[PDB]
């Protein structure tokens, strides 16, 4: 008995397309009153399962939820136990607290031996997605133990900075996603690339304008970067960092392949049933969702996977089920994480929505058809950004799902996490 | 269906000694978490004690590191907090939880317990 | 459109203390009237406490005048009702509304909080 | 001012069980006298049950020595009568002060309560 | 099989008047020993009254000696305690049995009488 990842050969799960609500949504994430209401905001979330150990990140803005200040940036990790009878929950063990909030942004996690190191961005322009013009290029990662013991110093916090970059022709590197993958002693992140637009090479034909007459010819160049008249084009990618050396921190930024290439997103990598499964978020020309599995793990190369009906809504530029190249830095973050290989099932928190982002979803989706969907909330509750990871609970797939809702009492958007059992008998 | 049992006291002079308990029924508590949370009106959570299962690991907070230490009784199911040289920036309520300071808490807040160090 | 969730408590011992509660979502509660209204099976509408928007003014009837006080919380959309020394008279339903008695209520009663007190 | 407010009707079976009630408000109820007094019309005072402040000295008369039993619930200002087999000779006005039989009384009489014992 | 059934009951204001009862069967009543012992949660033992046979000796403890006075009804099998003048101190379960304090008891305690002073 033990809580671990998707290992094995899990129960049987249901094959099926069913109407009959059969997914139970169960909530670990109880607060207490918020008696004293306040302009108090959660953003910018991270969510990262491994092996039974989890994490998590928030930057808490007193006043706009977008526009506004850090006070406080709670990082921790902690162990993955169960509540009661089947019943699966987080439990957090150790704490870390940067001292000046608003110098941390865009975390990256990873999971190790017996720790967990949380690549994180330094800037003091703010945003580096929105000030990269002047950004240093700084990378912190901040390694936190999943059992510290008394007067160790140096095996409950390892606060390290990262100073050689193999930046070969990118300008700078940042991490950018929820968590990477490791092969033994080889941790990988997610991140993107910044590039400069007049040194990229990219021939004018071959974006997909031919049965796209609403949809210029260079929409697929001046959509590669956060506006037409920009200065950087993103690229997706993921950085090594070899930690079996320790002689000299190493920053390898491997771009991602040419296939379907878009802008820089959320991207999220996890090895789901032996094989690495890759993700990456679609805020670019491309609405529909970009799933597949990766063969050469070094060599980013993963195979896309052409699902037409889960996407993700937007703005009345590119609203959901958009197909054409079109000038739009527009989306929201949803992943899925991969329970089933021999059929290839899917299982993330969606919203649906054409140009809203309310009434947040689980959907479970094999390749082209959704098979039982579950509301975690309302139809009028609003959603962000989801996280999805599933683990086994001694005999069977469990999935816990963080997902950014608009409480009633609460008058704040509150990332609960909702724990779903993968059904294994259907109607 | 978990009950937690906050107990203790309040209305204490500045730099007294107060002892706060927590019981609780349900859940094994010979292998679990337990830690004290308090929040002040205004402010949000302020995690000051945690300690493991087998007693092996207690960690403090940076304004509480000397002034309480949290203890651990399995045999009987509780959770003491022997509050010793308080200031006037302890007045809140404190609650007992499964989880350090987090936002998380997998059971229902029963009824806390609020301490009063004023005058 | 406006839901009104009644809460509270119930079947206890006669002679105790109960706190009903009611909050409110949609129309602006900085500034409105809120009252609670009980009905015994077989009688009637019956008013108890009224509360003003700047919490200036609080009527009571000529049963209830020594009973409870209603309160205010503005910051926070809610109707409390600290019922103290109530008798088997009080046995009712107990209903939020933007009416003091009348026979007025402009929003459907959603749920109320029936309040046994006997034996 | 002291108001006696009586309760309990009649209109019963000979032989049956009814059960008076008189609350009171003003003077303090938890040190004083209570006892129930009839008249039948044609007759004068007629005292049937007495009891004392601490529930310690319970007298009652030749005629209804086990009828029934008074009791006291100096909780919640009121006085109980739990009349028991009851005949056509009980057919009075019931009356609650603060004196055994005498010729006392330091309070009007508000209402009384009429108990009819007959068919 | 010696049968101890308790009763009484509790959740009384502060200085009121409870009366607490034990029937017994089995054993010869008309000749024996009987004491209540009280046990309020986190403490031991502590009795608080005593009495022979022939009712000749009445012993009783240090903080109930001018409290309660235990009685006896060898007629009808009985054990009345008529507590008088409780205080908050006495919140505590009592039980009957064959011993004054001790850690004695020839008989399984059955389901003794929780009485709760507060409020
Ligand atoms: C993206 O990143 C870039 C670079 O990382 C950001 O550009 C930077 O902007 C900052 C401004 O935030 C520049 O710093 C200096 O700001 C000074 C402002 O002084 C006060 O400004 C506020 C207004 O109060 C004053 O208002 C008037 C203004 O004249 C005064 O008369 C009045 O008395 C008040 O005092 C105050 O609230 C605030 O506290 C400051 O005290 C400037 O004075 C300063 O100018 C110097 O530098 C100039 C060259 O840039 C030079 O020509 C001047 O002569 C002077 O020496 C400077 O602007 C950074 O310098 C600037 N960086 C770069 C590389 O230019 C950008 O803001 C950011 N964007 C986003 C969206 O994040
Ligand atoms: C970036 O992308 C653009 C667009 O795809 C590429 O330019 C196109 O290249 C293709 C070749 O693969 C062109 O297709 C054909 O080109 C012929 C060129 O003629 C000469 O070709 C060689 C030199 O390359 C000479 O040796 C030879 O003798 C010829 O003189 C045209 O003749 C063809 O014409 C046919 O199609 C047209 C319609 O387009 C008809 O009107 C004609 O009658 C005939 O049927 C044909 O066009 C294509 O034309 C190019 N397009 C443009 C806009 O230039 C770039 O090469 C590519 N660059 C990189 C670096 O990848
Ligand atoms: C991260 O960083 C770590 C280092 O910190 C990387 O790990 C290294 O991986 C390389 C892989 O090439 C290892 O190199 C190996 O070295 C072996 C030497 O061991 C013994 O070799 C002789 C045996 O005869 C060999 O002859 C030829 C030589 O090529 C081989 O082909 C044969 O098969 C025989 O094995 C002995 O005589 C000698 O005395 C040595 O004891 C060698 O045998 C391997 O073939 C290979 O070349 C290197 O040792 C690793 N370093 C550590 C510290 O483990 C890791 O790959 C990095 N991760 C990345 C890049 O993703
Ligand atoms: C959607 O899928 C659900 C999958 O769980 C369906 O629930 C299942 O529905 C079937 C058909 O009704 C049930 O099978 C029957 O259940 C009854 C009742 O079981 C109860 O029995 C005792 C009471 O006698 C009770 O103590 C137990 O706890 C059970 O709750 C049985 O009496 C029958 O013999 C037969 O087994 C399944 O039991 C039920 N699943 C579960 C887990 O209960 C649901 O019906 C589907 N909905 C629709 C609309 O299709
Ligand atoms: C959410 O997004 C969905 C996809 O973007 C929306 O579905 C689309 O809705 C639009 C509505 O303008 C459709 O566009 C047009 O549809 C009408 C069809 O009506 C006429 O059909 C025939 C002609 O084919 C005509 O004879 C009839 O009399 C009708 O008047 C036509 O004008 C065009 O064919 C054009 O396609 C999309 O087709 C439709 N897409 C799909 C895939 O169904 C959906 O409406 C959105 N919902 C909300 C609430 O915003």
């Amino acid at each position: 008995e033990g809580v671990s990842n998707l290992v094995g050969l899990p129960n049987n799960i249901c094959l099926q397309k069913t109407s009959n609500q059969i997914l139970k949504p169960k909530l670990i994430s109880y607060t207490l009153p918020v008696v004293g209401q306040s302009g108090t905001c959660i953003t910018d979330p991270l969510l990262a399962m491994d092996e039974g150990y989890f994490a998590y990140s928030h930057l808490e803005k007193i006043g706009s939820c977008s526009r506004g200040v850090s006070k406080q940036r709670i990082i921790g990790v902690g162990e993955v136990l169960d509540r009661g009878d089947e019943v699966p929950s987080l439990f957090m063990t150790n704490v870390w607290t940067p001292s000046n909030p608003n110098t941390v942004y865009h975390c990256s996690a990873v999971y190790n031996n017996e720790f967990y190191y949380v690549l994180c961005a330094v800037s003091v322009v703010g945003d580096p997605i929105l000030n990269s013009t002047y950004w240093s290029g700084s990378l912190m990662m901040t390694r936190l133990a999943v059992k510290p013991k008394n007067n160790g110093e140096s095996y409950n916090q390892h606060q390290f900075a990262l100073r050689n970059i193999e930046k070969g022709k990118y300008d700078k590197v940042m991490p950018y996603g929820p968590s990477g993958i490791k092969q033994g002693d080889t941790l990988y992140f997610p991140a993107v690339g910044f590039l400069v637009r007049t040194e990229f090479t990219y021939n004018d034909s071959n974006c997909p304008i031919a049965e796209c007459q609403y949809s210029k010819p260079e929409n697929c160049r001046l959509s590669m970067g956060i506006r037409p008249n920009s200065h950087y084009i993103l690229r997706s990618g993921l950085l090594k960092y070899n930690l079996s050396d320790e002689e000299n921190s190493k920053i390898v930024f491997i771009e991602i392949s040419d296939q379907r290439l878009s802008i820089g997103s959320p991207s999220k990598i996890y090895d789901s049933l032996g094989q690495p499964v890759f993700y990456q978020a679609s805020f670019s020309w491309d609405t529909m969702i970009k799933f597949g599995d990766v063969q050469t793990v070094n060599p980013l190369v993963v195979n896309w996977r052409d699902n037409t009906v889960i996407s993700r809504p937007g703005q009345s530029q590119c609203p959901r089920f958009n197909k054409c190249p079109e000038v739009c830095w527009e989306g929201v973050y949803n992943d899925a994480f991969l329970i089933d290989r021999i059929n290839w099932i899917s299982a993330g928190v969606f919203l649906d929505s054409n140009q809203t982002a309310e009434n947040p979803v689980f959907t479970v989706f094999k390749d082209n058809e959704v098979l039982y969907r579950a509301q975690l909330a309302s139809e009028d509750t609003n959603a962000q950004k989801t996280i999805t990871n599933c683990f086994l609970l001694k005999n069977k797939i469990w999935c816990i799902s963080l997902v950014e809702i608009y409480d009633t009492g609460d008058n704040v958007i509150r990332p609960k996490l909702f724990a779903v059992k993968i059904p294994e008998q259907c109607t | 269906e978990v009950q937690l049992v906050e107990s203790g006291g309040g209305l204490v002079q500045p730099g007294g000694s107060l002892r706060l308990s927590c019981a609780a029924s349900g859940f094994t508590f010979s292998s679990y978490a337990m830690s004290w949370v308090r929040q002040a009106p205004g402010k949000g959570l302020e995690w000051v004690s945690y300690i493991s299962s087998s007693s092996s690991y207690t960690n403090y907070a940076d304004s509480v590191k000397g002034r309480f230490t949290i203890s651990r009784d399995n045999s009987k199911n509780t959770l003491y907090l022997q509050m010793n040289s308080l200031r006037a920036e302890d007045t809140a309520s404190y609650y007992c939880a499964r989880g350090l300071a987090g936002v998380w808490g997998i059971d229902v807040w029963g009824q806390g317990t609020l301490v009063t160090v004023s005058s």
